């Protein structure tokens, strides 16, 4: 039995580095921008935001990021021009891009929250 | 062309089913959840056995591709994945690799005996399913409408199967290693021969595009799983459709269809969170292999017929025994 | 006539401890159930059945006969067990409370720092601050056998120990939930506000004075009319007699709570009537 | 096309008197279909 306690502590170290894997990923925002893959991370006010640019192997995302040049139902679109929608005409001016982007995601959370209670 | 068209009505003579009125029935097959597989921390797309019958190997969409000990519910190894986007997984006859592949349109070869030891690139399109020919020869179908044989030596495409004219996505090896079945999203499935790159066969019966296929452990025979919420058992002598399994109740498409060791037992799984087992010989609804919380994706029967492991999408792996 | 009320009150006993352990069954048999909120509403259910196993036996035995038939010392025992248990289920109610705050307030707190750790502390405050008013003021202040044995079950009526019990224990605690209920509300109504629209709006600021209508109901019509009691006669001492009748009527309002917070916290919400079908 | 017409085909009689042949023959040793001993089962 000493090579079935070697392959238990195997086991058990690959379980604690999927537990660490774990926490790491649960606090991340996915998107897709949908207006080889590529793949874009990057922090906003203690929010980490994972892009990814391009059916069913997207299912879990948080929102779609769709840009106009001037799982659907369970998903939130943040449209820009360049289920509730949100919509603002892009300004590369100044990162007012981004600061929309963070306040529709911290709805989608707060109006998500508000329905587990049953209060909406 | 006008030739095929008459030789089917010439050569269909008395209807399988027909044939089988005289055999007895197989009863009732009632399987139990005997293991159960856990860590995986999202969907699993794919899952193979080793020839032992006793090492798995599991992918998933956290990057993951882990080797587990079906017996002790050990994690052998945990290969971390370039790409969190995989659709396939492979373990070799040897057992000294495996081969993953998914959205990235490489496919990640992995030495066990870990990093990755070759990549393979040329495919213009998501790699659906790939499949060990032997240990230095792999064969694999891509979202590109072709598949393709890879010299891993050098790291080129050998030969390149094109006619599909949709994206091929399950990809069956026959028993001698001679011959394999493609299935695509033309409802069409076509045989070809790895030794010259020069389409054998091609069957069209379904009505929607083929998700899974997987040959008769005799060799002579296919069968293949649609989003037509059917299966159909066709014959490669026969060269024409003889059974369809299909039943009322099921309305959602086939992810993954298995013969037994003796192919008399067709287990499908389904769309329904269900498992439903099939009598190959009578189309009969033998059983059903309920107990996964997500959707089946992938469904194996170990080399020896001893135990059939079910993988899904709740980041589970059950063995049924 | 003893019959009459021993079935009607057994039945209430019955209902009680079936009901909150098919709620911590169905938790423990779903993965679909076992989020840090679930774990709080089990919790509840937990103390909730510790009520109606270990307290409500005793005290039905005590309505039926009329009389405490057992030692002084089962006397003390069931009192602090009494007092601990009812406790903890309202500081439990208040914790679920706290939770539900800080999803539709702090977004960031909800996703980076959320942890099932969390249930275990706002539970371990709720059974800390039971602790508290229950097991230190019973052993050191104990009179030295100089008491009546038959209707001797009775709490202090000592005027520091009525504040002190009262207050840390019923007071404090909804004054607390009534603060942190009237906050969602207002965060509710808002969200929901910013011809069909209009219609989709009355009925989505209609179902938010139910739901927050039938949890404070639920929780004061049961408890204050027996706190408001527990309050006034230790102080009134003379000219404040209270009948039996409406005197027992209050004790099983406030012990109904047990029996009906399953009902509400947990066979309302849809996810819960979804396990129990899968798994019945 | 014509390649595909070219091949020789078997009537579907004796396809079907192959898959029963090899089905009854590796009937007694398909683990799944005859139920097998607690003794075998390896999990
Ligand atoms: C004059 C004008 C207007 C006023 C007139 C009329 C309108 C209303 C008046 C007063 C209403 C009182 C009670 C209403 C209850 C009612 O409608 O309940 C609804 C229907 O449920 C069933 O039918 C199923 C209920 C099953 C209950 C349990 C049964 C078993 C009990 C024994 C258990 C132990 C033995 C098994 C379900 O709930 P709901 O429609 O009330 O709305 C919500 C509920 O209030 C929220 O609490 C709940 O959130 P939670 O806090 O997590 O639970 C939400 O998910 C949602 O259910
Ligand atoms: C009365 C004693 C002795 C026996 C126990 C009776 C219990 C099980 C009964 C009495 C009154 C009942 C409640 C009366 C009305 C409602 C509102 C309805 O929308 C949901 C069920 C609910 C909430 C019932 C739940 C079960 C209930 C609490
Ligand atoms: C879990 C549910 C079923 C409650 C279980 C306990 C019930 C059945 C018990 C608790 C206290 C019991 C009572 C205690 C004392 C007496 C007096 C004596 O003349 C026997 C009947 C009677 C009136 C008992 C009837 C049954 C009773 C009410
Ligand atoms: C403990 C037992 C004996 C009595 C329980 C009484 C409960 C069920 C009663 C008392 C007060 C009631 C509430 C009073 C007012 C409203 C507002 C109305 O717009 C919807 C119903 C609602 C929200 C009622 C729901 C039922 C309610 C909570
Ligand atoms: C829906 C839920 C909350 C209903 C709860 C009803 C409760 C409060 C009722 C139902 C039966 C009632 C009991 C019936 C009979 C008696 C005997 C009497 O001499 C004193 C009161 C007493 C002991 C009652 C106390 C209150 C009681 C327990
Ligand atoms: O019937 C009995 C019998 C017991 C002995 C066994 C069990 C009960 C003795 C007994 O008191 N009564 C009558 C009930 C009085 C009210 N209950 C409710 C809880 N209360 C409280 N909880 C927290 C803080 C302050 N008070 C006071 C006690």
């Amino acid at each position: 039995s000493s090579e079935e306690k070697e392959a238990a502590r195997r086991s058990r170290r690959i379980d604690r580095h999927l537990r660490s894997e774990s926490q790491r990923q649960r606090r991340e925002i996915k998107l897709l921008l949908l207006g080889g893959i590529v793949e874009n991370k990057f922090t906003f006010k203690e929010l980490t935001f994972k892009m990814v640019d391009v059916i069913h192997c997207f299912e879990g995302v948080t929102a779609i990021i769709f840009c106009v040049e001037l799982w659907f139902i369970n998903t939130s679109l943040i449209l820009f021009l360049n289920k509730e929608i949100y919509s603002h005409f892009t300004c590369a001016t100044d990162t007012s891009n981004i600061q929309f982007v963070f306040d529709a995601v911290t709805d989608v959370i707060i109006q998500n929250n508000l329905k587990y209670i049953g209060l909406c | 062309k006008n030739q095929i068209r008459d030789a089917r009505k010439a050569c269909a003579d008395a209807t399988l089913s027909q044939i089988t009125n005289n055999i007895d029935p197989v009863g009732r097959i009632q399987m139990r959840t005997r293991r159960t597989l856990r860590g995986h921390l999202a969907k699993i797309y794919a899952m193979h056995w080793g020839t032992d019958s006793r090492l798995l190997v599991s992918a998933s969409q956290d990057g993951k591709l882990i080797i587990w000990d079906s017996y002790t519910t050990n994690k052998v190894h945990a290969i971390p994945l370039r790409s969190s986007w995989v659709m396939t997984c492979a373990y070799a006859p040897s057992g000294n690799y495996v081969a993953c592949g998914g959205l990235d349109n490489i496919c990640s070869i992995y030495n066990l005996k870990v990093r990755v030891s070759r990549e393979l690139a040329g495919h213009t399109g998501y790699l659906s399913c790939c499949r060990f020919l032997d240990d230095n020869q792999i064969v694999t179908s891509s979202g590109d409408t072709t598949c393709a044989l890879w010299d891993i030596e050098t790291g080129q495409q050998t030969t390149t199967f094109t006619g599909h004219t949709g994206d091929v996505m399950s990809l069956s090896l026959a028993p001698d290693t001679r011959l394999f079945v493609s299935g695509a999203c033309d409802a069409s499935a076509k045989l070809w021969d790895v030794r010259e790159g020069m389409c054998r066969q091609t069957f069209t019966g379904h009505e929607s595009d083929i998700n899974a296929i997987c040959f008769f452990p005799n060799g002579n025979a296919f069968a293949t799983g649609s989003d037509d919420a059917t299966c159909r058992l066709f014959d490669l002598r026969a060269d024409q459709e003889l059974m369809t399994y299909s039943h009322d109740n099921i309305i959602c498409g086939i992810t993954s269809v298995s013969f037994s060791k003796s192919g008399r037992l067709l287990l499908a799984g389904y769309d329904d969170f269900n498992c439903n087992v099939w009598d190959a010989l009578k189309a009969d609804r033998a059983g059903v292999l309920a107990g996964h919380d997500n959707r089946v994706s992938c469904l194996g029967v170990t080399d020896d017929g001893m135990a059939v492991a079910t993988g899904s999408w709740d980041s589970f792996l059950k063995i049924w025994n | 006539y003893q019959v009459i009320t021993s079935l009607l009150l057994g039945t209430l006993i019955f209902c009680a401890v079936l009901g909150n352990a098919c709620v911590v069954a169905a938790i423990a048999l779903e993965r679909s159930l076992q989020n840090v909120a679930n774990y709080l509403i089990g919790s509840l259910a937990v103390t909730d059945l510790m009520v109606s196993v270990l307290v409500l036996p005793m005290a039905a035995l005590y309505q039926v006969l009329n009389k405490w038939t057992l030692g002084q010392v089962t006397c003390d025992l069931f009192i602090a067990l009494d007092v601990l248990c009812c406790t903890s289920s309202i500081w439990h109610l208040c914790a679920i409370a706290l939770d539900r705050y800080w999803a539709i307030t702090d977004p960031i707190d909800y996703v980076n720092k959320r942890t099932p750790r969390r249930a275990a502390a706002l539970i371990s405050l709720t059974w800390l601050i039971g602790f508290l008013i229950s097991i230190p003021p019973m052993l050191g202040w104990r009179t030295p056998e100089d008491r009546s044995d038959p209707d001797a079950c009775t709490i202090s009526k000592d005027h520091g120990y009525t504040i002190y019990s009262t207050f840390g224990a019923f007071y404090i605690p909804l004054l607390l939930m009534l603060v942190l209920y009237g906050r969602i509300f207002r965060a509710a109504r808002f969200r929901i506000r910013k011809e069909a629209k209009r219609k989709m709006a009355l009925a989505r600021e209609r179902k938010t004075v139910k739901t927050l209508g039938i949890i404070m109901g639920t929780f004061i019509l049961c408890w204050l009319p027996f706190f408001i009691v527990a309050l006034v006669l230790p102080f009134c001492e003379s000219s404040c007699h209270m009948p039996t009748l409406l005197g027992a009527i209050i004790n099983w309002l406030g012990y109904s709570n047990s029996l009906l917070n399953p009902v509400i916290y947990a066979y309302f919400n849809k996810d819960f009537q979804n396990a129990f079908k899968k798994i019945i | 096309l014509k390649m595909e017409a070219n091949i020789d085909r078997i009537k579907v009689s004796k396809a079907a008197a192959d898959l029963m042949a090899y089905c009854e023959a590796h009937a007694k040793e398909d683990p799944l279909l005859t139920p097998v001993p607690a003794s075998e089962n390896p999990f």
